[PDB]
């Protein structure tokens, strides 16, 4: 009955100030690394040169 | 700073205490959770064994409580290295360099999707000679 | 086959090596008891016992034993050597005679006793890591006796020491700025790089970033410990452009006399604001020289740069650490010093930082760690050497210091030492 | 007969020669396992140039691995193709050179070549008829720099009459990765004028741009770098290993380049190279690649060049052409820019024909050029390095292990000497 | 099959027996109903060495139990493993010795000493080929030292070829339990050097400080030392009843020990002995047990080994383990602590190894060895025995007994005669 003051959902002891957001749990829960992205790996880096075709 | 002798039990911080609370034949040798790691009373109204280490009773052959020394205990080197040239394989111990155990022999399906991939692929042999 | 030892004395040191061990634990994966459930990068910390744990390689000392009983008492009594905790019985009641010339001299024998036997057996030693806080005073005498101690018995074995030097106004003891000065004194001519790590630039940090009103010194730990783990992972991971302990000074010392550096890390974020916002490889660097950001209550724009050895972990490419290191030098608010026309040295890494569960800080898949040279540190020296001028013009607190067996004149010759530093700084840094 | 040998040294050399042994093992059908899987008889037809044979048919390159820690030489041997080199050519030692050229040439490189000079000299005596060395590494490292220069002096001191290479990565100051670059640069130049009988200059800024524009990919890495230098460094050696119209071996392309005996630093660039999305827009002609070939984005090397004149220009072309098409093409170019190629000396291009072109190409082009225009890289290292070494900056390292400034005064005074005699031929007129 | 026998005398020799009949029979898996309950066939093929078998398949040890009041052999029936020893093997009189040497060895002891005689006797000839005698037992006592030191001297008279091994346990004057031990103790050492090939001497007081100092065990009772002295006991016939890569029996130890008939003083030593705490935290390994062997404070004696120099010693290895490490590591400890070892005689070390660790090990080590330092524990029991002779004290009871003084005066003759013979080869150079 003590949570609810607005000084218990903000600034508690050695925590992080309490934001609720909701994230999409389809991903983002098991082994989601954050950032942007996995800097897109391109197509083809020694054949442009030695074509093979 | 000298050492003490022995006038308070194996619950006090006081000195050669801890070769004490190792012997697993003090019943002191063996605490609960909920004393001492305990945030808050209502969390738990429960109680739980830890234990202190994990030590045998004897100090000399001490290295019980371990299968595997027991298994190999009665293995003699005439038994060990002189079995049967049928079915017996070489048991010393080499430099680490020389075992590395390169990429292509971990997995070999590797291999022959190479060589089609980059070898024998697209050449072209042309010759300008007279008689060829 | 390259081991480090780490040597951690003070309750400060204690208290940081703990979460420094408990986050090695949690990279390696090894559990409390030692195992590991299912190649050997371990060996920059651990030992192999033979047949299963694997015991880490370090050495405790303090004279005032709560510290050391509670890791023995604690969830990790099953990882740490046994007779490597070594304890004392009486506190050094924050005075350096006392822990350098009255009650520390009964315990460096058996230091150096241990030290020489978890050397013995490592073949590839690489130099050593020392975790103390200097307002203190057994942190500031036995670091100091152990430092002259082991300069003599080593040799040419390159020591780093993270230091935690007083704050500018935000501190604890009263005083500190006495047995500070001595214990730098001491420092200065035995320790080859020295950190510095204040209190009020983490806190900031902390209420910066984390969104974090009431920090505890758990989180203030953990944030050395990644720093560490960054600085290291150089050492027992594969990457595109590895660096080693000996490629860290060569290229941060220009003379021997200036090796006091401070350092930075970055991306430090949580869980809720993380996700607002890309973490690309060119604005994170850009966070690193952000002086707001920066692990010393020091203002970098007071000052020129020497140089910056600069670690990047994560997926980072050599691509674009060129790009962001020629828009910071293409910037006009960072100047470097004028006789360095190149003054980065990058590192890069493929082992992503690793979150210990229960923390405050995210798992991005970038980070970088900079560890800066530069001529703005010497305003922390001065106002020291203010405070301490304070106290001293009329022998306060002497008392205390006489009667433990230490003479009368060290605290001069301590700030005759002191000013030729800052001379040493101040004449380093001009326009040639 | 006339085989060669191939020694690597630091993590640049090693990987750049890592690469290389992919390239040719490709050309001549060796599996990594060193089973040879070709389908032409010229490619078994002289392998005794780059390999030798081992008892139950196997081929093991020649090439000897050194370095001062097991580091990068723990990856190259777990990765793809460790298993083709010889266990027992694995030489390193326990400590690592630090970035130190004083520790990699005078306490450290000097105790371990003991070992390596023996496995070396073991390779060239076996060999029927040595025809000379070859060596990959780079001036901005420690060991690279330190051991690779020391050993180029003592293989000098005992095999005179032969031919040395080296393919040597300067470091550019746009691409940094070390603070004391300018230092231990100039003093491997020092060592290496002396000694080397032929130098081939490559930039890490260089190939960037070669890979950002004409590749037009994205996202290289040190990868893709090594196998554009490897490419050209097989080039080279292309007509020793096949029949061609115009036969040229190393000895021949050093009497032809080299004008006077301390003029032998030479810029390098290969052709065709053409993107993924624009390769069917293109067609593999003569004229067109010499267009290429000349161009001056195309070059290896940070220099520009058109800022200079040509001394003499080399060009080593493969696959199946018509000679009076090679001929009257560098007739051409040499008239159009008579500007840019140095008067006192007539037809200063050299023109070579292989019938074997590269993997999966129908032609493919090498070009080797002395031109005055290498002068720029120098000066802008040396400009460096008088303003470190004006304040004694990073010197207590050097001055530490025996080493003293007067060495460093020296070597910088020859560096210095090296510029004003190349350049003087720019301006001289007949 | 070279088997041997046991006698065991007095309190203390009795209740060390009585522990070490309980690590043989944990070692071969004997239940203490004398069945067998082994696992492996190793454990059957030698039993005859220590046991005897009788109808029903259960195995008797062959033991005789001497004293001279059935106090303590009360106790050790009554004790664990109590079983195992036959009925008929115990021998006692009703009186007791009363810490007296001349009522234990002249009046009691002659009366009784004719049936334990007989007993031994019927034992030894039991057995096909005997291989020597081991004697536990302790010299501060009157029945220990008194009747069991003529049982020595009897036997000797009767089997001269046997070697003969005693375990004695002599005063310390550190710790005192009785008034009257520097008389009985002076007198029995008289008899033991013409007739003991090998003897190993223990102190009560160096076993409490290896207790405290290395076990680290707050309260340790005389169990924990009985278990000490056993461990080393049965480590000795290690290589006598397993297979191992070098055997080596008792007399190969005496003539490998023993470089003049009088020289036949021995101190031991086992390791590896770890904390309860520090268990799991040390390796096993060579390196670390040839360290702790030649440890001063490892010993079971006062004396301090750094104060002589070796002779000669012999260390028995036990477990599977390679042999290029056990011959490099005597080699390095020789080589390195030149000083503690004489000179006129090369590589004074002998090596063993038995395939066969004991139970709750993997590797073990038995340390015997030949020392100048051991006369120091002879120079204090002399002093006091000077010192007390001179007032007479206490002398009414051995003269009441038939005794005089005249062999207490060639008590105290023999004894520093052989300290003066015994420490003149301390500083002897060839
Ligand atoms: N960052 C950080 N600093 C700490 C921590 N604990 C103590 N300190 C610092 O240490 C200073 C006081 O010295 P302590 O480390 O507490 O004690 P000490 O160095 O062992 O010296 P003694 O008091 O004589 O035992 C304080 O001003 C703090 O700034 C900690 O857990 N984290
Ligand atoms: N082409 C190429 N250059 C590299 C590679 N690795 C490092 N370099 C360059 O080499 C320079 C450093 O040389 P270094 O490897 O430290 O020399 P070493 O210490 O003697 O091994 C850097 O400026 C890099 O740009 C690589 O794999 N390929
Ligand atoms: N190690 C050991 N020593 C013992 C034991 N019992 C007695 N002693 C020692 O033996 C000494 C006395 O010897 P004692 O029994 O009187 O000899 P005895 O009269 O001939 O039987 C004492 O100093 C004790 O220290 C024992 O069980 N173990
Ligand atoms: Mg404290």
């Amino acid at each position: 009955k003590e949570a609810k003051y607005h000084s218990r959902q903000v600034e508690p002891l050695g925590k992080r100030m309490e934001r609720n957001y909701e994230f999409p749990q389809e991903v983002h829960q098991d082994n989601f690394k954050f950032g942007v992205a996995t800097i897109n790996s391109e197509n083809t880096a020694k054949e442009v040169m030695f074509p093979q075709k | 700073t000298t050492e003490p002798e022995k006038k308070f039990n194996s619950t006090v911080l006081i000195g050669n205490w801890y070769e004490e609370r190792c012997d697993p034949n003090r019943e002191q040798s063996k605490f609960y959770n909920e004393r001492k790691f305990a945030d808050n009373n209502y969390q738990k109204y429960t109680l739980s064994e830890n234990k202190f280490q994990d030590t045998s009773n004897s100090w000399l052959n001490f290295q019980e409580n371990k299968p595997e020394v027991k298994n190999d205990q009665f293995i003699t080197m005439n038994m060990q290295e002189y079995k049967k040239p049928s079915e017996q394989k070489r048991n010393s111990e080499l430099k680490p360099f020389i075992v590395k155990k390169s990429h292509f022999d971990k997995n070999p399906h590797e291999l022959e999707e190479y060589r089609e991939k980059w070898t024998k692929s697209a050449h072209t042999f042309d010759r300008m000679y007279l008689g060829t | 086959m390259r081991e480090v030892i780490s040597i951690h004395v003070g309750q400060g040191g204690i208290q940081v090596g703990n979460a420094c061990w408990e986050l090695f634990c949690l990279e390696h994966g090894i559990q409390p008891d030692g195992q590991m459930p299912s190649d050997d990068a371990f060996n920059t910390f651990f030992s192999e016992t033979g047949a299963g744990k694997h015991v880490p390689r370090a050495v405790f000392l303090d004279l005032e034993p709560t510290v050391i009983d509670e890791v023995r008492t604690g969830t990790y009594r099953q990882l740490f050597h046994p007779e490597q905790l070594i304890s004392g019985k009486e506190d050094a009641a924050n005075n350096f005679a006392r822990g350098h010339y009255t009650i520390g001299k009964e315990i460096v024998d058996l230091c150096l006793d241990r030290i020489r036997k978890l050397a013995d057996n490592c073949t590839g030693l690489q130099g050593f890591l020392v975790f103390n806080s200097v307002g203190g005073g057994t942190g500031s005498g036995l670091g100091s006796l152990l430092l002259e101690r082991l300069s003599v018995d080593y040799g040419k074995k390159s020591k780093l020491g993270f230091t935690i030097y007083p704050s500018p106004q935000v501190s604890t003891a009263v005083v500190e700025p006495y047995n500070s000065i001595l214990s730098t004194h001491s420092l200065l001519e035995h320790t080859d790089v020295a950190v510095m790590l204040d209190n009020e630039a983490i806190y900031d940090i902390c209420r910066r970033n984390l969104d974090i009103e009431r920090p505890t010194y758990t989180n203030l730990n953990r944030l050395i410990a990644q720093v560490i783990s960054s600085l290291t992972a150089s050492l027992r991971f594969d990457g595109a452009l590895n660096v080693d302990i000996t490629e860290f000074q060569t290229n941060l010392v220009p003379y021997p006399r200036i090796h006091f550096m401070l350092s930075s890390y970055a991306p430090i974020i949580s869980a809720e604001k993380a996700y607002h916002e890309q973490l690309s490889v060119a604005e994170i660097t850009n966070s690193a020289f952000e002086p707001a950001n920066m692990m010393a209550k020091c203002d970098p724009r007071h000052g020129k740069y020497m140089a910056c050895s600069m670690m990047y972990r994560g997926d980072v490419v050599p691509k674009d650490v060129n790009a962001s290191i020629a828009t910071i030098k293409t910037k006009r608010t960072i100047q470097f010093v004028d006789w360095c026309p190149t003054g980065f040295k990058v590192g890069i890494n493929y082992q992503p930082p690793t979150v210990v569960p229960g923390g405050d800080l995210a798992k991005v898949m970038r980070a970088v760690c900079m560890i800066s040279n530069s001529t703005a540190i010497a305003e922390v020296f001065s106002r020291l050497d203010h405070k301490f001028d304070l106290m001293y013009a009329k022998r306060a607190f002497v008392h205390w210091y006489v009667g433990e067996g230490m003479e009368e004149g060290e605290f001069s010759e301590a700030r005759e030492d002191l000013a030729a530093l800052e001379k040493d700084y101040e004449e380093v840094g001009i326009e040639t | 007969m006339r085989e060669i040998v191939h020694i690597q040294g630091g993590q640049c050399g090693n990987q750049i020669g890592a690469k290389f042994w992919e390239v040719i093992s490709d050309e001549h059908g060796i599996d990594p396992t060193g089973t040879y899987h070709g389908d032409s008889d010229l490619q078994l037809e002289r392998i005794n140039v780059y390999y030798n044979e081992a008892t139950g048919g196997r081929y093991v390159p020649r090439a000897i691995l050194m370095d001062l820690e097991p580091g990068t030489m723990d990856s190259v041997r777990a990765g793809p193709f460790g298993q083709l080199f010889r266990p027992d050519n694995f030489v390193f030692g326990q400590t690592g050179a630090g970035n130190n050229w004083a520790k990699g040439h005078y306490t450290e490189g000097a105790e371990l070549i003991d070992s390596v000079l023996d496995v070396v000299r073991k390779e060239a005596e076996g060999c029927d008829c040595l025809q000379g060395f070859q060596i990959t590494h780079s001036l901005g490292g420690g060991t690279g720099s330190g051991m690779g220069t020391l050993l180029i002096s003592k293989v000098r001191e005992e095999y005179p009459d032969r031919i040395m290479e080296t393919f040597s990565v300067v470091p550019s100051p746009k691409v940094s990765d070390t603070v004391v670059e300018p230092y231990n640069a100039t003093l491997s130049v020092h060592q290496l004028v002396e000694n080397a009988d032929e130098c081939m200059v490559i930039d890490n800024e260089a190939l960037y741009d070669i890979c950002f524009r004409t590749l037009k990919l994205t996202t290289p890495t040190y990868g893709d770098l090594n196998h554009l230098v490897s490419a050209a460094m097989s080039g080279v050696t292309c007509c020793l290993r096949f029949p061609g119209q115009l036969n040229s071996d190393l000895r021949k392309l050093a009497v032809n380049l080299i004008p006077f005996p301390r003029l032998h630093f030479f810029m390098i660039g290969f052709a065709p190279l053409t993107s993924r999305g624009s390769q069917q827009y293109r067609a593999l002609t003569v004229p067109e690649l010499t267009q290429q070939m000349f161009d001056a984005k195309n070059m290896m090397c940070a220099a520009d060049p058109r800022h200079g004149r040509y001394l003499t220009a080399s060009a080593l072309f493969r696959g199946r052409m018509s000679t009076k098409e090679v001929d009257e093409q560098m007739l051409n170019v040499q008239n159009k820019n008579s500007s840019y190629f140095v008067e006192w000396i007539p037809n200063n291009i050299k023109s070579s024909i292989c019938d074997i072109p590269p993997k999966g190409l129908k032609m493919a082009v090498t070009f080797v050029g002395n031109s005055t225009a290498i002068q720029e890289m120098f000066k802008r290292v040396a400009e460096q390095f008088t303003a470190m070494f004006r304040r004694k900056a990073f010197l207590h390292w050097y001055t530490g292990e025996g080493m003293d400034e007067m060495e460093f005064t020296e070597a910088e005074s020859n560096m210095n000497d090296l510029v004003s005699e190349y350049q003087q031929y720019q301006d001289a007129t007949a």
